[PDB]
């Protein structure tokens, strides 16, 4: 899920 | 050692991207992704969306098994640990590992749309976009702050040049 956004 | 992308939107050819991968800086995480590029293990790129597309962000990509970010997986077995940061995020147009905090890198990766300099130290930087960049602008055009695409988004086919 990274990177944030 | 550069590699390519056809993307197409539903079903539409939008173009062909091309990658020139950092083999020196990291040999390691560069071979990951040409090998995942030509499908030569038996898995690969070729078919995978672009389930995050952010525009004035960036556009990910890289998950062959989920096409949600839950999926994807390196060429060394599972997920492999950050190779070095040596390569920073200055400027759009780079290509990154996405992952899931650290040493968790498997096959989904980043190209940049704008400089992402908070990202050094995070992401592992591996490559840059020598041709289409063009192209990446048209698919970015297609995201929205979510990442939602109305389009799906894939790469179409890859491999090495």
């Amino acid at each position: 899920a990274a990177p944030a956004x | 050692s550069q590699v390519y992308f056809d993307v197409e939107a539903d079903g539409q050819p939008i173009g062909r991207v091309v990658f020139k991968l950092y083999n020196d800086i990291v040999p390691k995480t560069a071979e990951n992704f040409r090998a995942l590029c030509t499908g030569e293990k038996g898995f690969g790129y070729a078919g995978s969306p672009f389930h995050r597309v952010i525009p004035d962000f960036m556009l990910q990509g890289g998950d062959f098994t989920a096409g949600n970010g839950t999926g994807g997986k390196s060429i060394y077995g599972g997920k492999f640990p950050d190779e070095n940061f040596k390569k920073h995020h200055d400027r759009p147009g780079l290509l990154s590992m996405a992952n899931a905090g650290p040493n968790t890198n498997g096959s989904q990766f980043f190209i940049t749309t704008v400089p992402c300099p908070w990202l050094d130290g995070k992401h592992v930087v591996f490559g840059e976009v020598v041709d289409g960049y063009d192209i990446v602008k048209k698919v970015e055009s297609l995201g929205s702050p979510s990442g939602a695409t109305k389009a799906r988004i894939v790469v179409a086919k890859s491999g090495e040049l």
